[PDB]
């Protein structure tokens, strides 16, 4: 099974330093080239960075020269990338990628992490609050509303990740004030509705909140 | 006379990388090779045509002390006729080779916490090297059946790796220092000797 | 710097049709090619790597094919999960370059949506806030309007919407009206609706509650 997973997002000042952190398992990590990658809302992939399998060579894009510098660790595993000078076109998801296996010649497919977001802003972190969406007065609907959060992003699911069939989370959008909000939906059978448990799961990273909230008819 | 610098080559701050070993020519001095053999905190001394206690009544026109920082499991390449990407790509002793090989483990001055970086060795190579050859080149090695055109990418790969000495490898991937002497009688006035 | 071109940059097709990507790389790569497909919110993973090999788990209804300069990516019979953007990527050389993308949106029947209304909770009003929200569930195609009636006055100016992305099993939309009220305004009001208009309803249908049950 090849891991790979990234660490290290989230807030930084404009002109301020980050440090991402990729974890790799699965394979002998050694033998690989690897890249940082990175993709800003909305737009399309960017190469930033690689890395040879032992350290001895590295490049840089062009927008990010001078100002980002790529490593690795090969004894725990670990890709890194060290953020300097960072700016607002530097706001992405950041992905790290192994690529060519100098051991071998032929082609591999490439893997990627997850990804982790960097949003280069002055505003302040703040956690959000969760309000029910209480469902009916058969398919009834219910949710979870989370409110006034700051920056992106906040991840919702629904009984642990027990419940997936019916959700539909939805895109957060930007209130005049400046922080964000988002509702998450699920419609769920109108029957179930007095012997299921339903709970909405918020975790919010850059503030350090996780919220459970159990919505309940009335 | 003056004595010989061994001193400066075995206890030099900085060691060369293998695949850009460097040579120091020894001459005009007197040299007590038991006093090496002596100092006995070297965990390889394999002497080839020769023998210490028979160098100090020998007489040579040149020595010469290549220096470099290989890992363990490559000490064992540093001798006439093995195989190896050490022998083959980085540093080949020839059949003839009359000399000694001496190494000992330097982790506590080559490794770093984090990796070090400054030691590489070459991992291809077009054609093997010949017998006492350097090749200091930095050209991207051609893996596969498409040209680089100068630059990485798939079977396209920058021939030096990087050792990465940490202080916590096994000790096969720990850095050690080599001295490798060669005598040299050319037909001319000897000018190191041993004491005798 | 090999430079991609991928063509279409968005397309549309129904279920079950044929679907056709181009890139064109402006060196010889040979076969030193992979395509990405990454769903909403989710990495890009690979699906063919060597310009036609498929990855494991990847089913056989993708396929490429291509060599030096011109690849192709077919979808043979494309399915509502295969609502995604596609790149490509070279891989002959560092810096490792990407095509533009390829949104593919999956054509559909059209289906009205169902309407939900939400009163703001407890807990908020005593925040001094209020927050009323409108669900439209499993509807296409995208276009709907929603107008929020407080005591039979249209509201403007205070209410913010979003859309899903097109459902990977049925291919609809669900969208999310939320109307922002300070706690005074709210309760000096009885009726709050929402009023919804779309191509599969015969006639705008409104949702509504009144305050305090
Ligand atoms: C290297 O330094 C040690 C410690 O000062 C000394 O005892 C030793 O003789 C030196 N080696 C040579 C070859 O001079």
């Amino acid at each position: 099974q090849v891991q790979m997973v990234e660490s290290g997002g989230g807030l930084v000042r404009p002109g301020g330093s980050l440090r991402l952190s990729c974890a790799a398992s699965g394979f002998t990590f050694s033998d690989y080239y690897m890249s940082w990658i990175r993709q800003a809302p909305g737009k399309g992939l960017e190469w930033i960075s690689y890395i040879s399998s032992s350290g001895s060579s590295m490049n840089y894009a062009d927008s990010v020269k001078g100002r980002f510098t790529i490593s690795r660790d090969n004894a725990k595993n670990s890709l890194f990338l060290q953020m300097n000078s960072l700016r607002a076109e530097d706001t992405a998801v950041y992905y790290c990628a192994r690529e060519f296996d100098l051991t071998k010649i032929i082609m591999v497919p490439p893997y990627w992490g997850q990804g982790t977001l960097v949003t280069v802003s002055s505003a302040s972190t703040k956690g959000p609050s969760v309000f029910p969406l209480a469902p009916s007065s058969g398919t009834a609907a219910l949710g979870c509303l989370v409110k006034d959060y700051f920056p992106e992003p906040v991840t919702v699911s629904w009984n642990s990740g027990a419940l997936t069939s019916g959700v539909h989370t939805f895109p957060a959008v930007l209130q005049s004030s400046g922080l964000y909000s988002l509702s998450s939906v699920v419609t769920v059978p109108s029957s179930s509705l007095g012997t299921q448990t339903y709970i909405c799961n918020v975790n919010h990273k850059p503030s350090n909140t996780k919220v459970d909230k159990k919505v309940e008819p009335k | 006379t003056n004595l010989c610098p061994f001193g400066e080559v075995f206890n030099a701050t900085r060691f060369a990388s293998v695949y850009a070993w460097n040579r120091k020519r020894i001459s005009n001095c007197v040299a007590d090779y038991s006093v090496l053999y002596n100092s006995a905190s070297f965990s390889t001394f394999k002497c080839y045509g020769v023998s210490p206690t028979k160098l100090n009544d020998l007489c040579f026109t040149n020595v010469y002390a290549d220096s470099f920082v290989i890992r363990g499991d490559e000490v064992r390449q540093i001798a006439p006729g093995q195989t190896g990407k050490i022998a083959d790509y980085n540093y080949k002793l020839p059949d003839d080779f009359t000399g000694c090989v001496i190494a000992w483990n330097s982790n506590n001055l080559d490794s770093k916490v984090g990796g070090n970086y400054n030691y590489l060795y070459r991992l291809f190579r077009k054609s093997n090297l010949k017998p006492f050859e350097r090749d200091i080149s930095t050209e991207i090695y051609q893996a596969g059946s498409t040209p680089c055109n100068g630059v990485e990418g798939f079977n396209c790969y920058f021939p030096l790796q990087s050792y990465g000495f940490q202080p916590t490898n096994g000790v096969g991937y720990q850095p050690y220092r080599v001295v490798v002497l060669s005598f040299e009688l050319l037909h001319a006035p000897a000018t190191v000797c041993g004491p005798k | 710097a090999i430079q991609l071109t991928q063509s279409p940059s968005s397309l549309s097709a129904s279920v079950g049709d044929r679907v056709t990507i181009t890139c064109r790389a402006s060196q010889g790569i040979s076969s030193y090619l992979a395509w990405y497909q990454q769903k909403p919110g989710k990495a890009p993973k690979v699906l063919i790597y060597a310009a036609s090999t498929l990855q494991s788990g990847v089913p056989s209804r993708f396929s490429g094919s291509g060599s030096g300069t011109d690849f192709t990516l077919t979808i043979s019979s494309l399915q509502p999960e295969d609502f995604a953007t596609y790149y490509c990527q070279q891989l002959k050389s560092y810096p490792l370059t990407f095509g533009g993308g390829t949104k593919v949106e999956i054509t559909r029947t059209v289906a009205a949506p169902s309407v939900f209304i939400f009163p703001p909770s407890d807990e908020q009003l005593k925040s001094g806030t209020a927050s009323v929200v409108c669900l439209l569930n499993n509807f296409y195609p995208r276009e709907a309007k929603v107008q929020w009636k407080v005591d039979n006055a249209l509201q403007s100016g205070n209410s913010q919407e979003s859309v899903t992305e097109q459902d990977s099993k049925d291919s609809t939309y669900s969208l999310s009206s939320t109307l922002t009220l300070s706690k005074a305004d709210y309760e000096k009001h009885k009726v709050y609706a929402c009023e919804v208009t779309h191509q599969g309803l015969s006639s705008p249908v409104t949702k509504s509650f009144n305050r305090g049950e």
